[PDB]
């Protein structure tokens, strides 16, 4: 369609279905994750968000992204740190792993923030929105699986302090994207980049599945 | 497995609970529910339905005083769950006769889907169709609000009704123990703060739901120009909280029941309110230790902690039945727990409708001399009330402004009732207020050029004042302000036309482009903001479609918001000519894009 938000869903409709039917995801959805399995993914995600949020910080004032800056409502780094402390203990720092898939993703992020700011938004679209759709169910499966405290420890990444209605927030987010000024050439680039980002996630999921059942 | 009929009489039970669970939420509900029976008269067992022979259902009435209950989750487009498959298709293609079988169903769901609790609805309907009889309302849990809350509500009122149909009745089993701390040091007793002790005195950020800031009321003026109702503008100073907010945001508030009202209860109940105490949750591995901040007085509780205004739930009336010496008095109370018959007819009429609060009940039932500690168990907590912020942080960094109607009315109870927050708010003269700021995604667009439609009849004009302020501010900064439309409405021009002068000022300053005002009782045919919209249609359409305008509807939800929605549908349907149904799709897409945003209540 015409509006960025509308476009992106259509352009990543295919990729999403494959990301969600990868073995890791499907198993997760029936409640089948190991403590190690969960531990790995979170660790990987920490790096991703550190890179992503670094880039965001760098480009928070460039109008190709400034309208999508939500430090209060979204930023995941501190929350992820909390979960690292919980899951890897006081030594989480270099205790957490750094998989090849993760690395590749991060370096792509660096490039994007480094020379392709206009495209950041594709990554952001993939990430944050996912967390506010699938994420809430995923949080709650964790309790059945790992039977953790409804004190909430270990699930900071899945808990959204400032956001009173994820449905509502998605609303706003989509509108925000539309507010970016871009040529439909650039729109197509962004759509491509969305697909790329999806692929990056998908590759991770299949990697880690190998290393669990192992 | 070997038949469930046999296994009930063999394991010594009458009640059976089946769960259709995918992610284990339904199971959780089922297990808590059959464990309620055990100390509520009877004795239940929760089972996986896929492992028992389900023809045996009309074989249930062979167990005396038997009831069967269903906990099922709705999946996809209203389709069944895993362990529920065998049953479902049998049900779809059976009609063998279930006469005499007692049942009840709870649905697990989400309002954002249009097949809301379709699973639960189906099962509930189907059983009736076969000759079977419903005992309690079909529950409609909602994950959009809070599914858990919806469940707990339903459960709270189920058991009392179940008891009444059958007879049973231990009708009294406690959940807290009273521990008088009759001689105890002063500063370890709660005075009505919400979080930690002396939270209201030691004010440091974070400020939120559990550490409210206490904002000092800078002013209160009656905007109400007539006498019909009292409508008021208050100014709350948050100077050193360093709380931030954005226009259209909410400010939440922690009120206190009017102490006068409090006192009457204490009197007619006949205890000392100032009795320092605690109620301790005796179910030891429950880390929910007291229903409200303890240690504290009954005075402190009834004033700041408990909800003494919104009528009783069914269950509490059943609980209280026991303190009536009068047989007749007892009977009434007992009846109003029935989920049907006369019993249900009454309760809705003379309690919920008539808006008889706790106090009224006591006044209308002399026998009710229940213990104050036990009452302070049975009362719901005082819910905070929230208010759409009516200011912009760019013009009022240090001030949160509210707009509201003060509540007051003759009920059928004969009793004049009062609004908690609103009356409380009203009394705050130019006196501190405990409040926090909760984020909404009711927001102005980023591009100052973007045009805005604001629809705000009544107090709903509230957050839109903030919007207007922000737009005004933009023009001071030399930024390009887009088209700015306010579609406001009130009863009569000289009566309740909120912010008359300031709005007019905004009009002539260029900041507000069009001030359209719907005066509804200035004629014998009613004039609503939909009418205004209809009148302007073409102008609106060019804004939405060419300008890329945003849509905001704030205010009454029951009728107004959806009337406005219908008007917008008709605008779309005729002007980029559509099927009615095409227009609806377009509208919906708009919302998704985040161009049509709401903010309502009742
Ligand atoms: C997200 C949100 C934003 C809101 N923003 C605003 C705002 O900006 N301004 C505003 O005024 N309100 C707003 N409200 C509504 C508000 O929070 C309260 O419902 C209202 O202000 C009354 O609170 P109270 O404690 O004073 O009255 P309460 O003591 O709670 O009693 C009021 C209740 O009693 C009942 N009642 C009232 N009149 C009658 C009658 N004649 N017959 C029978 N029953 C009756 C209704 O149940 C009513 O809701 C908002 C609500 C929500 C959920
Ligand atoms: O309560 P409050 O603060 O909202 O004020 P209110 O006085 O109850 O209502 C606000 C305004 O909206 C009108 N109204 C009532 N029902 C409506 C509907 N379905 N659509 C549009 N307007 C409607 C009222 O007219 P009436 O109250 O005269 O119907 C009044 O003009
Ligand atoms: C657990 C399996 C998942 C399911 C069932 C699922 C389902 C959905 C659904 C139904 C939506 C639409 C939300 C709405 O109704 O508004 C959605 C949105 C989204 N999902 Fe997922 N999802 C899953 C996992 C993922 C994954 C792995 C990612 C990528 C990391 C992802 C990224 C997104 C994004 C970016 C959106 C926003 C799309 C939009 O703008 O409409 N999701 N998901
Ligand atoms: C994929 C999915 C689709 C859903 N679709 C609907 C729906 O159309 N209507 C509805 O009322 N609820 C729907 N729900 C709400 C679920 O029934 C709800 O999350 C429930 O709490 C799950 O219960 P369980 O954990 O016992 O399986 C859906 C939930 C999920 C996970």
């Amino acid at each position: 369609s015409q509006d960025l938000s509308e476009a992106l869903k259509e352009a990543t409709k295919e990729v999403h279905i494959r990301a969600e039917n990868s073995e890791f995801m499907r198993n997760f959805q029936k409640g089948q994750v190991s403590r190690e399995g969960f531990k790995l993914v979170m660790a990987s995600l920490y790096h991703i968000y550190t890179a992503l949020e670094e880039e965001i910080e760098r480009n928070k004032q460039n109008p190709v992204y400034a309208p999508l800056y939500f430090p209060e409502e979204l930023h995941r780094r501190a929350a992820l740190e909390q979960d690292m402390a919980f899951w890897y203990g006081p030594h989480w720092q270099e205790a957490i792993p750094y998989t090849p898939a993760t690395q590749h993703y991060v370096k792509r992020l660096h490039e994007v923030g480094g020379t392709h700011p206009e495209l950041l938004v594709a990554h952001a679209y993939t990430r944050y929105l996912g967390d506010l759709s699938g994420g809430q169910v995923l949080k709650k499966i964790a309790q059945k699986a790992m039977a953790l405290p409804s004190s909430g420890e270990g699930l900071a990444f899945f808990t959204f302090p400032s956001i009173d209605n994820p449905t509502k927030f998605k609303q706003l987010y989509r509108a925000r994207m539309n507010t970016l000024e871009m040529t439909p050439e650039v729109k197509h680039r962004v759509t491509e980049e969305a697909k790329t980002a999806f692929l990056l996630n998908i590759e991770l999921f299949e990697e880690l599945q190998a290393l669990l059942t192992e | 497995e070997s038949s469930f009929v046999e296994k009930m009489k063999k394991t010594g039970r009458n009640i059976i609970v089946f769960y259709g669970s995918q992610t284990g939420t339904a199971e959780e509900f089922a297990n808590r529910l059959s464990k309620d029976a055990h100390r509520y008269g009877m004795r239940g067992m929760s089972a996986d339905p896929e492992e028992y022979d389900l023809a045996d259902l009309s074989s249930l009435p062979e167990i005396d005083k038997s009831l069967v209950v269903f906990c099922m989750a709705t999946y996809g487009e209203g389709d069944p769950t895993d362990n529920a498959q065998d049953f479902y298709d049998w049900l779809q293609e059976t009609d063998v006769d279930l006469t005499g079988v007692k049942f009840a169903v709870f649905g697990l769901g989400n309002k954002t889907y249009e097949h809301f609790n379709a699973m639960g609805k189906y099962v509930d309907q189907r059983l009736e169709q076969l000759g079977a009889q419903r005992i309690f309302e079909l529950g409609l849990g909602d994950d959009d609000g809070n599914l858990e809350e919806d469940f707990i509500t339903w459960r709270e009122q189920f058991w009392p009704a179940v008891c009444e149909f059958f007879g049973v009745e231990a009708s009294s089993i406690r959940q807290y123990e009273l521990v008088v701390h009759e001689d105890m040091d002063v500063a370890k007793v709660y005075t009505g703060e919400m979080g930690r002790l002396k939270s209201y005195e030691n004010q440091k950020p974070p400020f939120d739901a559990k550490n409210p800031f206490l904002a000092a009321v800078t002013a209160n003026r009656k905007l109400n120009q007539g006498t019909e109702r009292h409508l008021m503008h208050l100014e709350l100073d948050i100077s050193d909280s360093k709380i931030r907010y954005e226009s259209g945001d909410h400010v939440a508030v922690y009120p206190a029941n009017d102490s006068a009202l409090v006192n009457q209860i204490g009197e007619i109940l006949g205890a000392d309110l100032d009795v320092i105490m605690s109620l301790n949750n005796l179910d030891e591995e429950s880390n929910k230790k007291h229903p409200f901040p303890c240690p504290t007085t009954y005075r402190t509780a009834l004033t700041y902690y408990l909800d003494i205004t919104n009528p009783p739930r069914t269950n509490v009336l059943y609980e209280l039945a026991q303190y009536a010496s009068e047989p007749s008095e007892q009977e009434h109370l007992h009846k109003m727990a029935s989920s049907s018959g006369e019993g249900k007819e009454l309760y809705l009429s003379w309690v919920v409708e008539a808006r008889r609060h706790i106090l009224a009940i006591l006044q209308d039932y002399p026998s009710l001399r229940p213990p104050i500690d036990h009452l302070c168990e049975l009362l719901p907590r005082l819910q905070a009330r929230y208010y759409s912020i009516a200011s912009s942080s760019k013009v009022h960094p240090n001030s949160v402004h509210i707009c509201a109607v003060a509540v007051e009315y003759e009920a059928k109870s004969g009793r004049v009732n009062k609004g908690v927050a609103t009356s409380w708010l009203r009394a705050k003269e130019p006196a501190l207020v405990p409040m926090f700021v909760r984020k909404s995604q009711f927001r102005l667009p980023f591009k100052s050029t973007t045009p805005v439609i604001m629809v705000g009849p009544g107090t709903g004009i509230a957050p839109f004042m903030g919007f207007i302020q922000e737009r005004a501010w933009l023009r001071e900064q030399g930024k390009e302000v887009g088209e700015t439309l306010l579609y406001y409405g009130c009863r009569r021009s000289d009566e309740d036309y909120l912010y008359r002068e300031e709005l007019a000022r905004f009009h002539k300053d260029g900041a507000l482009t069009q001030l359209n005002v719907a005066f509804s009782r200035e004629q014998a045919h009613k004039v609503y903001v939909q009418h205004l919209l209809k009148r302007d249609r073409e102008h609106l359409w060019k804004l939405i479609h060419e300008g890329g305008a945003h849509i905001y509807v704030c205010g009454d939800a029951r009728n107004m918001a959806k009337d406005v929605q219908n008007t917008f549908y008709d605008i779309v349907a005729e002007f980029g000519p559509m099927e009615h149904t095409q227009a609806v799709d377009y509208v919906k897409k708009l919302m998704t894009k985040g161009r049509y945003s709401l903010d309502v209540w009742s």
